[PDB]
């Protein structure tokens, strides 16, 4: 199962 | 490290040829089990091993939604990276990400991973503490500050220590017949004269799983490290791998050479001669 | 800076003339990801060729397995033909049943 954060981190 | 789970994303810009492609694959150990391709007619997270097929609609929908959200974010990250490197909107660039967890024989976290590359070069990596970052250059230091301010490492840590390990353990159980089975190498030595004065001895390992293997040639019990041609371990296409190691030997000296084979499926290392 | 593909051409099983097998072309160590790979039979392109999903090694370089069902014979020649940004012209690697 993949990492599924509320907000996917941006550079 | 008894087992690992890894996800690998590749996001590839292609100015003039639509939006950047996003391809994701997931592995347990050396076995692929899912993939996603934003270029497919109907992009979804799709099974690539039989033990994952039993997961229900909620699983597949949730993974699909994640991959779609991730494709969008990595498209924005490609745009950001361009600004961080002073680069033009006309060139193609690639962001890669790897993350996952390693568990020991008893299933507890051995260590977590989350690393990023830009154009094939290290960009930023979560350290082994799962708390701080190592940035490769002054662009990635910008991201590091952002991720420090937003407590991103904490979110990765919670995943790596929690869901990552729990789902890996689930997969290892569901796929126990294959994921928890080592197949030892079938081994042999072949002999190929090259001239009256020299011959190649090639030590083969076939049909082994997992991919990790050590093949070494000794001459009079001394490792021929600098004189051995080793090919990269290669997939056979039936889940198993192949490798060979070769030495050029003086004719009439073949019996001074021994091939040594180490693999997790072998009760003890093997010694072959021609 | 860019990395050129290593190419191995080989069969899934030890080759036995007249017996069905799989011909593999494993391309690895390359960057960027776009690559063109054909499998050839006596110089001509085999149509039914599949390939693995794009993945990459610890050093970020990509790898792909292209493969097709084949029945080797004593006379038929098999090859893998690869183009990549790093190559001035397509590289052709012949299948050697002993490698």
């Amino acid at each position: 199962k993949g990492f599924n954060p509320e907000v996917i981190p941006m550079f | 490290g008894s087992h690992s789970m890894r996800y690998f994303y590749t996001a590839m810009s292609r100015p003039g040829r639509g939006e950047p492609r996003f391809i994701a694959v997931g592995y347990v150990d050396d076995t692929q089990f899912v993939r996603f391709d934003s270029d497919a007619a109907s992009p979804r997270m799709a099974p690539r091993a039989p033990w994952i097929e039993q997961e229900g609609p909620e699983y597949w929908d949730g993974e699909t939604r994640n991959m779609k959200a991730s494709a969008q974010t990595y498209r924005e990250n490609l745009r950001i990276a361009l600004r961080y490197y002073n680069q033009s909107e006309a060139g193609s660039h690639i962001i890669q990400v790897m993350y996952g967890c390693d568990v020991g024989p008893d299933g507890r976290l051995l260590r977590g991973h989350d690393q990023s590359a830009y154009d094939g070069k290290d960009y930023i990596a979560l350290n082994e503490d799962l708390s701080s970052w190592t940035a490769a250059d002054t662009a990635a230091q910008i991201i590091q500050r952002k991720w420090e301010a937003a407590r991103v490492a904490e979110q990765l840590r919670a995943y790596l220590e929690g869901l990552c390990v729990e789902w890996l353990r689930r997969y290892l159980e569901n796929g126990k017949e294959t994921l928890q089975r080592a197949d030892p190498p079938k081994t042999h030595v072949t002999h190929h004269p090259i001239s009256d004065h020299e011959a190649t001895l090639r030590c083969w390992a076939l049909g082994f799983y997992p991919a990790e293997i050590t093949l070494t040639w000794q001459r009079d019990g001394e490792d021929q490290t600098q004189d051995t041609e080793l090919v990269e371990t290669r997939p056979a296409g039936d889940r198993t791998f192949q490798k060979w190691a070769a030495v050029v030997v003086p004719s009439g000296e073949e019996q001074r050479y021994t091939c040594h084979v180490q693999h997790e499926g072998l009760p003890k290392p093997l010694t072959l001669r021609w | 800076i860019q990395r050129t593909p290593k190419i191995q051409v080989y069969s899934r099983h030890p080759a036995e003339n007249g017996k069905s097998n799989f011909l593999n072309c494993y391309v690895s160590g390359f960057h960027p990801s776009d690559i063109e790979v054909d499998l050839l039979k006596n110089g001509e392109r085999i149509e039914k060729v599949e390939h693995s999903d794009l993945s990459f090694s610890k050093d970020w370089s990509f790898y792909l397995l292209y493969y097709t069902e084949f029945t080797p014979t004593e006379k038929d020649e098999y090859a893998c033909r690869v183009n990549h940004v790093t190559l001035s012209q397509p590289k052709i690697v012949k299948w050697d049943r002993d490698m």
